[PDB]
């Protein structure tokens, strides 16, 4: 109930983004879907995009296990950028996505 | 059908679980007790979270496998509400084995009577309504 | 809308579906075909009752909690006309883990080519149309 | 071990709960206690086991069947029934709801379990 | 007991998963038969998790939940040994329910054929070894 961001409280916000701190490969990740919109209930999935060139299916699939351990309630939807292909869901992401990460 | 012969098992499990909190929440408990609230939240949580798996294999999810994944689809499609609530019922399950050490046995008993019951019965209302 | 960029992503799943359709009724399919085909199905129903979900969270609902909740309001409010196949494709998506057995793929394709498919298509229609 | 503390500490608690059994009847939450605290001295008792092997070069114990039927096969327990019935009950923990389940389990507690606990210590 | 008839019943997943995986060592696939050796994966990997559960509730462990905590298990009791490649495989499944991505879906056939098969026969013939009667 309480939130920071996105209808997410900031430990799991701050969790998620531990989990990116470990893979140099990740430029960045950006926030799309309800949580980026708003129009989000209680139980709404998170949805990300990591915006990477380094980041193979292998990267991806070791992320998404680091993240459910994380034991967080909600589901993560990650995917990397450079492997989609649905023109509609870019659409959505560069203009309606939020950025939620940002590697230094 | 199957969902909710688990569900009447759940209302079985939490009836003798609500017996031992209300004793809880009138006066101190023995450490014979706490460990006895500790094996009642644990059958009561299986019994729950096989309530979630089943359910959703009726609404034709059959990807569910364990309690993380019911737990996350239930908080998802509105089965449940404090999600995080859940996942820490899943890591008080983990610690069952080290409930001999008295601090991590206190920890779950308070996390038993503060959250985990009224969950349980919410839970339980939730599931009776869409029989 | 979400439910009509669902409803984009499900028209791209029905069109490989369609495909897959098409050459089952061109030639047989082997073994491996079949399990390909009961994945296409698969993706093609889990977006159709997502679908379905959007499209009732847009009306105002939020008791859809399965692909079952989602048919039988699509059944009550006329997106679906033939509640039973779908009850089937339900029936089928269960079944997946034993496809191994050959009878099972192979009652799953003979529903898939003979019934799921023109449902799908005029589902896809019915929401083209709202 | 550093193991057999934690064990040697868990079936205290336990000797406690059924000394406390032997006095006065147990009330239901009692049972349940008891019931958990058998879980607790168990899963130490049979991971003392499979460390104790595993010092031995015996890496191949698997699970708590495992461990006990080595043991009782060098030796380590005399009564591997009495066992085999311990895992037999640990799987049925998460039906002591039913009233029949959970006495059964307590009785075999009170009745053999404790005894064969304590033994095993005394080898250990 | 138990975990035996599952046992069996993941042989056989696994000898057509095996068929898949030497036909595309023999030339490559189409969209479809990729499609179908996936689904030949999913459902051999659903019965692989399910004999690491059934055998370690045989064992006596009966806190095993789900996939993950049976390939934990699995791993840590010394069943399999390539922990993170089973790992993987969890997060491989169900791509039905998760959107649809070419790229991936090539990647996921490209593990199977490369390292799932061989930790799914490694598994099985661990599994009929410690079998000893019917």
């Amino acid at each position: 109930q309480l939130n920071h961001l996105y209808g997410l409280p900031s430990h799991a916000i701050e969790a998620l983004k531990c989990v990116f701190k470990e893979y140099s490969q990740i430029d960045n990740a950006i926030l799309y879907g309800s949580r980026a919109k708003g129009t989000y209930h209680q139980g709404s999935d998170i949805d990300l995009c990591l915006t990477g060139n380094l980041l193979g299916i292998t990267e991806l699939l070791a992320i998404e296990n680091k993240i459910d351990d994380l034991l967080l309630p909600w589901k993560v939807d990650i995917s990397l950028k450079h492997t989609i292909d649905n023109p509609d869901l870019l659409e959505h992401i560069e203009r309606a996505g939020i950025l939620f990460y940002t590697k230094e | 059908v199957r969902w909710q012969q688990r569900l009447n098992n759940y209302a079985r499990a939490l009836q003798q679980l609500s017996l031992a909190v209300n004793l809880a929440q009138t006066r101190p408990l023995s450490d014979l007790e706490k460990q006895g609230l500790i094996q009642a939240f644990e059958f009561t949580h299986e019994l729950a979270w096989n309530v979630m798996k089943d359910y959703f294999f009726f609404q034709g999810n059959s990807a569910i496998t364990g309690s993380r994944d019911a737990t996350r689809e239930s908080f998802n499609k509105g089965l449940i509400k404090e999600g995080e609530i859940w996942m820490e019922m899943i890591k008080s399950r983990n610690q069952t084995s080290h409930t001999y050490n008295q601090s991590v046995a206190d920890e779950i008993v308070k996390n038993i009577i503060n959250f985990y019951h009224t969950s349980f019965q919410a839970f339980l209302e939730k599931m009776q309504g869409l029989k």
